[PDB]
C-alpha cells in the first residue's frame, strides 16, 4: 500500500520528453507541453495561435467533435488548453481509472487535428467572444500593449488575436502551424498520478507525427516604445519595464529577489504591505487607494522587469513618479542585507506553496522538462535562489535605471506622465 | 459483368435532368441532412450549384431545355455533394447511437 | 488504482481541549501548509442592530492585535513568507494562514492572537467605515452578488438568513467599538471554533501549540453549550428589481434545501451535476452532455447558467441562476424548469452514471492543495461533527441511481412554491403564477 | 389529516387528479340527482303522477 | 469541472484592497477549456 516514489524522465529518439510522477492521488492529470504560441506568428498569420487553442474540441482524425466532448464528460474528465506567448499546454484531468480513455482524446487533439473548413469557420466568431471577456480586466489591455511597445517581433505579437484578422484565419494556417511547431523535439508528455512505464508506452506506441525542430522564431529584437490608450476610465493602469533576464539566466534569480524586495502583491487580506518598499514608497506620495507591484517576466530569449501601478486618474503622476524613485533608491544602494534575506525567504515560500496544487505541480515539472529536459530537486532550487548576493539585487536595480524603458498605460491619461518625464 | 453500369447509365439518361444541365446532386431533395451538407460546401462549388439550379428553373418556366451539346454526360457528372452528405449522416448516426446508450 | 488510492488517504486526526476547542489535521509530506480557525459565526448569528458586525470584525482582524499593533503584525507575517487570509459567510467565519510547515507553532500563536486579543483601535475602525462603504458600492455592481442576496432576502424573508453578510449602510455607519467587541466575545468562543491544519504537520505538535495559545477553560455549562439557532421560514415568493438600463438580466430560482445533516444532499448534488453549468466560453458547445447547456447553445438562451445546492445548518437553497439578454429570458427559464421536471420524471441511469463520475472528480478537485483541504476539514467538523473521507463520499455517491434521483427531486422540487430573484431588464420573464405552474408536469 | 392525505395521493400527479375528477363526477352525479329529485318531489307531494298513479290502476 | 464564468459584449473596484492582487505577478497566461470558463491571468 502506497509509499514515496521518484519522478522519472525519458528522452525518446524523437527528442520527445516524458516526465512522469506517481503520487498515488485519486486524480490523474496529464499534459502536453509544446513550444508553440504567438511568438512564432508573423504578420501573415497573426492570431492563428489563439484560434488554435479554441480549436481543441474540433474534429480530429480519430475522434469526432461530438465524441471528444461527450466521451470526456462521460467519465467526469475535463479538457483545457493553457498557453502564453511562447508556450502551449494541453491538459486533461480525470479519475485514475479513466486515464486511458481521456488520454485518447488528448492524443487525438494535439497530434491529429483535421481543422475542417466549416468547423473552423463556425469557430472564428468565438475569437470575438473569448477576447471580449478576457479584455474585461484592464491589465490584459496594457500587458498586451506592453509587449507591443517593448519588442519588434516574436514577443511583440499579441496573445489574443487582433480584431482585423477575426474570421480571416484559414483552415490551412492552422494545419501549417501545427505541422511546423507541434514537433516531437518541442513537446513533452508530462503526467501525474500515472506510472512512468504507461506514460512512456503511450508516447511511443501511439504518439508520433512530424519529428525534428520545425519552424524557429526570430529572436526578440528590443524596441522601447510608448503605447498610450485614452479611454476615460477613472482608474489608470500603467506599466514601465526594461529588458530583464531570460529563463535559466544568471541574472534570473537576482531579479526575482529584487521583485520581492520592492514587493509583489500583498500577502495579507485587506492589508498594507510593509516589506514592500514600492507599496510603501508610493503610499507616502499619494493620498488615495491604489496598487503598485513589481513586474517580472522571464522568456526563453528575453524578459521584462519593472513596476505596474493601478492608481486614480489625477494621482497617476504621483504614483508613477514615486514608484520610479523606489527603483532609483534601490539602485543607489538602498537595500539592507536583511531585505535580501527577507525577500529570499518570501520567494522560497511563494515557490513552494505554488506547487501544492495539481496545476502548479504538473506545470512546474513540465516547464523544465520541456526546456532543459530535467527536473531540479526542490532543495537545489532553494540553493540557487539564496545564493544570490545583496550586490546582485542592487545590480538588477541598476540595470532598470540605466536600460531603455518601454511604457504601456491605459486609462484617463490626462495626468499620466510620458516616458521622457521619468 | 458490365450490367450494373449499363443499368445506371440508362437510368441517368432516362431521368433527363442532364437536359437541364443539372448534376445528380443538384436534384437532391433538401431534407435536414442535405441542408447541412450544403452549408459545408466550398464557395465556388456552392455559387456554381446556385447558377445551375437557377438556370434549370429559368429553363423550366420557358418549357425549354439545353441544346444536346450542353447536356451533362453520365461519365462527366460530378458527385460534388455526396462525400459531404455521407459524413453529415455518419456524424448524426453517431449522436443518435450515443444518446441511446 | 483509484479504488485503492481512496483507501490509502491519511485519516484526519481529531482531539478536543478542555475549553471545547477541536483540533484537526491532515498530515502530508508538504514543505508548506495551511492552518487556521473555522468559527461557527456569521450574519445569521447577527440581528437587526449588529448586522455586518462580523464583517466589520473581519476587516479589523488583520489590522493588528493587543500584543502586536498593525505595523508589527503585518511586518511579522510578511517576513515569514506567510499569507494571512479569511472570510465570513452567513453561518461560518474563518481565518487561516498559508506558511512553511516549520512555522506551524508560531502560526498557531498568530492565529490565537487575532481571534482573542484583537486590537480594535478606535481610530482604525473609522477608516474601515469608508472602506466597507466602498466595498458595498463595488459589490453592488456585481449582478450575481446582488441577485443571490435578493434570493436570500425573499426566500428566507423575515428571518435572520434574509440578511446580507456585509450588513446595512446604517449599521456600518453607526457600529461602535463596543458593538464589535461584543460580537467577538459573544461568538468567537472555543467550542464553536475548530483549529484545522493541513500539510507537513505533526498532529501531536499541533495540539501542543494549540494547548498553549488556546488556554482558558470555560467555567459554567453555558459556556460549554453551543447555541441552537431559531429556525428560518421559507417563503414561496419573488423579488423583482427592475432596471432596463442594465445590460443583461440576472435570474435566480430556488426551492428549500434539506440542511447539512441530510443524506439527500448527496443525491441533490448528483442531480445538480446532471444539469451542470455553462457560459459562452465552454468550448464543448452544442455537443455538451448537459441538456440545458445544449439547448442554451442551440437557441442562444443565456450568457451563463449555474445550478447550486447551498446548504445551511437546518435548511438550504436548491436552485439555479442564469444570466441572459432581455429577450431570451423567458425561453431560458422555460427550458430550465423543463429540465427540473426532467429530473423528477425522466432521469435515466445513463445520465447519473455520468453525473456521479463528475461529482467524484469534483470532490477530489475540491481537495487540491493545503488550504482547500483545511477548508474542508474546518467545515466538516463544524457542520458534520466529523471528517468525511473521500472514501466515504464515494460510497454514498456510488449508491445513487436514477430511481433515487427521481424520488429526491420529486420531493424537493415537484409542485413546490419556489423563491424567485430577478434583477435587470426583466420584462420577458413575468408572473409568479406562470413560474409556479412550471413546477409540475414535464 | 384529509387535506394532506388527499394531496399526496389524489392531487399531486396530474394523472390521479384527473382520475379523481372522473370518479368524483361519477359519485357526484348519483348523489346530486337523487338529492335534487327528492327535494323537488317532496316540495310537490300529491301533485305528481308519481303520487296519484295508484288511484287509476285497476289493471 | 470547476471555476466561475462570465458574460460581456462588444461590436467598479475603487478601494485599495478589494481591487488588490492585480498588477501582474507574472504577466499574462491565456486559458480556454472544453468544459470550464475561459481562464485569464
Ligand atoms: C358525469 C360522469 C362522467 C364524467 C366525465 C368527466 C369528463 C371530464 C374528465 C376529467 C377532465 C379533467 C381532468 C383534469 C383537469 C385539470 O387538470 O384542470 C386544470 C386547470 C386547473 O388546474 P390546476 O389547479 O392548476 O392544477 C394543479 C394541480 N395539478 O383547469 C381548471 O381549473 C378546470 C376548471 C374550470 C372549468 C370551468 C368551466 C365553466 C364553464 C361553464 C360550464 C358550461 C357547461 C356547458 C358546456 C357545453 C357546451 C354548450
Amino acid at each position: 500500500c502506497p509509499g514515496a516514489e521518484d519522478l522519472e524522465i525519458t528522452k525518446l529518439p524523437n527528442g520527445l520528453i516524458i516526465a512522469s510522477l506517481e503520487n498515488f492521488s485519486p486524480a490523474s492529470r496529464i499534459g502536453v507541453f509544446i513550444k508553440a504560441g504567438s511568438r512564432y506568428e508573423t504578420t501573415a498569420n497573426l492570431g492563428t495561435a489563439h484560434l488554435l487553442r479554441l480549436a481543441s474540441p474540433l474534429t480530429t482524425k480519430g475522434a469526432s467533435s461530438f465524441r471528444i466532448t461527450r466521451g470526456i464528460e462521460a467519465v467526469g474528465g475535463s479538457l483545457s488548453v493553457y498557453s502564453t506567448r511562447e508556450k502551449m499546454t494541453y491538459c486533461v484531468e480525470c479519475l485514475r481509472d479513466h486515464v486511458d480513455t481521456v488520454m485518447e482524446y488528448l492524443l487525438n487533439v494535439t497530434t491529429a487535428p483535421e481543422f475542417r473548413p466549416w468547423e473552423v469557420t463556425d469557430l472564428q466568431p468565438q475569437l470575438k467572444v473569448d477576447k471580449a471577456v478576457a479584455f474585461q480586466s484592464p491589465q490584459v489591455g496594457v500587458l498586451e500593449n506592453l509587449h507591443a511597445a517593448a519588442y519588434k517581433t516574436a514577443l511583440a505579437n499579441p496573445l489574443y488575436c487582433p480584431d482585423y484578422r477575426i474570421g480571416k484565419i484559414t483552415s490551412e494556417q492552422l494545419h501549417h502551424f501545427v505541422q511546423n511547431n507541434f514537433t516531437s523535439a518541442r513537446m513533452a508528455l508530462v503526467g501525474i498520478g500515472v506510472k512512468h512505464s504507461d506514460l512512456k508506452q503511450v508516447a511511443e506506441q501511439f504518439l508520433n507525427i512530424r519529428s525534428g525542430a520545425g519552424t524557429s522564431s526570430a529572436k526578440a529584437t528590443y524596441w522601447g516604445g510608448e503605447i498610450r490608450e485614452q479611454n476615460g476610465h477613472s482608474l489608470v493602469h500603467a506599466a514601465v519595464v526594461t529588458e530583464g533576464a531570460a529563463v535559466g539566466s544568471a541574472e534570473a534569480n537576482a531579479f526575482s529577489v529584487l521583485q520581492h524586495v520592492l514587493g509583489a502583491g500583498p500577502l495579507i487580506k485587506r492589508g498594507s504591505s510593509v516589506t514592500s518598499k514600492l507599496y510603501q514608497g508610493v503610499a507616502k506620495a499619494t493620498t488615495q487607494p491604489f496598487d503598485a507591484s513589481a513586474f517580472n517576466v522571464n522568456y526563453s530569449d528575453s524578459g521584462l522587469f519593472g513596476f505596474y501601478t493601478i492608481s486614480q486618474a489625477a494621482h497617476a503622476g504621483e504614483v508613477i513618479r514615486a514608484a520610479m524613485n523606489q527603483l532609483k533608491a534601490a539602485a543607489q544602494g538602498g537595500v539592507t542585507e536583511e531585505d535580501v534575506t527577507k525577500a529570499k525567504n518570501q520567494l522560497k515560500a511563494t515557490y513552494l506553496m505554488s506547487v501544492e496544487t495539481a496545476q502548479g505541480l504538473l506545470n512546474e515539472i513540465g516547464s523544465e522538462a520541456l526546456l532543459s529536459g530535467t527536473h531540479t530537486a526542490p532543495s537545489v532550487v532553494a540553493q540557487k535562489i539564496d545564493s544570490v548576493t545583496s550586490a546582485d539585487v542592487v545590480n538588477a536595480a541598476k540595470k532598470f535605471v540605466s536600460g531603455k524603458k518601454s511604457m504601456a498605460a491605459s486609462g484617463d491619461l490626462g495626468s499620466t506622465p510620458f516616458l521622457d518625464e521619468l | 459483368g458490365r450490367l450494373m453500369d449499363r443499368i445506371r447509365k440508362w437510368y441517368y439518361n432516362a431521368a433527363g435532368f442532364n437536359k437541364y444541365g443539372l448534376m445528380r446532386d443538384d436534384t437532391l431533395y433538401e431534407d435536414d441532412d442535405v441542408k447541412e451538407a450544403l452549408k459545408r460546401l466550398p464557395e465556388d462549388l456552392y455559387n456554381e450549384r446556385m447558377f445551375r439550379i437557377k438556370r434549370a428553373l429559368d429553363l423550366s418556366l420557358k418549357h425549354r431545355i439545353l441544346p444536346k451539346e450542353q447536356w451533362v454526360k453520365y461519365e462527366e457528372d460530378k458527385p460534388y455533394l455526396e462525400p459531404y452528405l455521407k459524413e453529415v449522416i455518419r456524424e448524426r448516426l453517431e449522436r443518435e447511437a450515443w444518446n441511446k446508450k | 488504482t483509484y479504488a485503492q488510492t481512496l483507501q490509502n488517504i491519511p485519516e484526519t486526526n481529531v482531539t478536543t481541549l478542555d475549553n471545547g476547542l477541536r483540533v484537526a489535521s491532515e498530515e502530508s509530506s508538504q514543505p508548506t501548509c495551511t492552518v487556521g480557525v473555522w468559527i461557527g459565526a456569521g450574519s445569521r448569528y447577527e440581528n437587526e442592530k449588529n448586522n455586518g458586525a462580523g464583517y466589520f470584525v473581519e476587516h479589523l482582524a488583520f489590522k493588528g492585535t493587543k500584543k502586536r499593533p498593525c505595523a508589527a503584525f503585518e511586518k511579522e507575517v510578511e517576513s515569514m513568507g506567510a499569507h494571512f487570509n479569511g472570510y465570513t459567510s452567513r453561518e461560518q467565519t474563518a481565518f487561516y494562514i498559508k506558511a512553511l510547515s516549520k512555522d506551524m507553532p508560531k502560526v498557531v500563536e498568530l492565529l490565537a492572537d487575532v481571534v482573542q486579543n484583537c486590537a480594535l483601535e478606535e481610530s482604525q475602525i473609522e477608516k474601515e467605515r469608508g472602506v466597507i462603504l466602498q466595498e458595498l458600492k463595488e459589490m453592488d455592481n456585481d449582478m450575481t452578488n446582488v441577485t443571490f442576496d435578493y434570493l436570500h432576502a425573499t426566500a428566507f424573508q423575515g428571518t435572520a438568513l434574509a440578511r446580507t453578510v456585509e450588513g446595512t449602510t446604517e449599521n456600518i455607519k453607526h457600529l461602535t467599538r463596543a458593538d464589535l467587541a461584543s460580537y467577538i466575545d459573544t461568538h468567537f468562543k472555543a467550542p464553536r471554533m475548530v483549529l484545522a491544519a493541513a500539510g507537513g504537520i505533526s498532529h501531536k505538535e499541533l495540539v501542543d501549540a494549540a494547548r498553549q495559545h488556546f488556554s482558558g477553560v470555560s467555567f459554567t455549562y453555558k459556556e460549554d453549550a453551543v447555541p441552537i439557532l431559531p429556525r428560518c421560514r421559507f417563503t414561496g415568493s419573488e423579488i423583482r428589481a427592475r432596471d432596463d438600463a442594465l445590460p443583461v438580466a440576472h435570474v435566480a430560482l430556488a426551492v428549500e434545501g434539506p440542511g447539512w445533516a441530510d443524506p439527500d444532499n448527496v443525491v441533490l448534488h448528483v442531480a445538480n451535476a446532471i444539469i451542470g453549468r455553462y457560459d459562452r466560453t465552454f468550448g464543448g458547445g452544442k455537443h455538451l452532455s448537459s441538456r440545458l447547456a445544449a439547448l442554451a447553445v442551440e437557441h442562444k438562451l443565456c450568457h451563463s447558467f449555474q445550478t447550486f445546492n447551498t446548504s445551511y445548518s437546518d435548511t438550504g437553497l436548491f436552485g439555479f441562476h442564469f444570466v441572459a439578454d432581455p429577450l431570451s429570458i423567458d425561453d431560458m427559464m422555460f427550458c430550465a424548469q423543463g429540465e427540473w421536471m426532467r429530473l423528477c420524471t425522466s432521469t435515466t441511469e445513463s445520465e447519473v452514471k455520468r453525473a456521479k463520475n463528475h461529482l467524484r472528480s469534483a470532490m477530489v478537485a475540491q481537495l487540491d492543495g493545503t488550504t482547500p483541504v483545511c477548508e474542508t476539514i474546518g467545515s466538516h467538523l463544524l457542520n458534520y461533527g466529523r471528517r468525511i473521507s473521500l472514501e466515504e463520499w464515494d460510497s454514498r455517491i456510488s449508491a445513487v441511481d436514477a430511481r433515487m434521483v427521481r424520488d429526491v427531486c420529486s420531493k424537493y422540487i415537484y409542485d413546490k412554491c419556489p423563491a424567485l430573484a430577478a434583477v435587470g431588464p426583466i420584462e420577458q420573464l413575468l408572473d409568479y403564477n406562470r413560474i409556479r405552474s412550471g413546477m409540475y408536469w414535464i | 389529516a384529509l387535506l394532506r392525505q388527499a394531496y399526496s395521493a389524489l392531487f399531486r400527479r396530474t394523472s390521479t387528479f384527473a382520475l379523481t375528477v372522473v370518479l368524483g363526477a361519477v359519485l357526484f352525479e348519483r348523489a346530486f340527482d337523487q338529492g335534487a329529485d327528492a327535494i323537488f318531489e317532496h316540495l310537490n307531494e300529491g301533485k305528481l303522477w308519481k303520487h296519484i298513479k295508484h288511484k287509476y290502476e285497476a289493471s | 469541472x470547476x471555476x466561475x464564468x462570465x458574460x460581456x459584449x462588444x461590436x467598479p473596484l475603487l478601494c485599495r484592497e478589494s481591487m488588490s492582487g492585480r498588477s501582474a505577478r507574472r504577466d499574462l497566461v491565456a486559458g480556454i477549456s472544453l468544459n470550464a470558463p475561459a481562464s485569464v491571468r
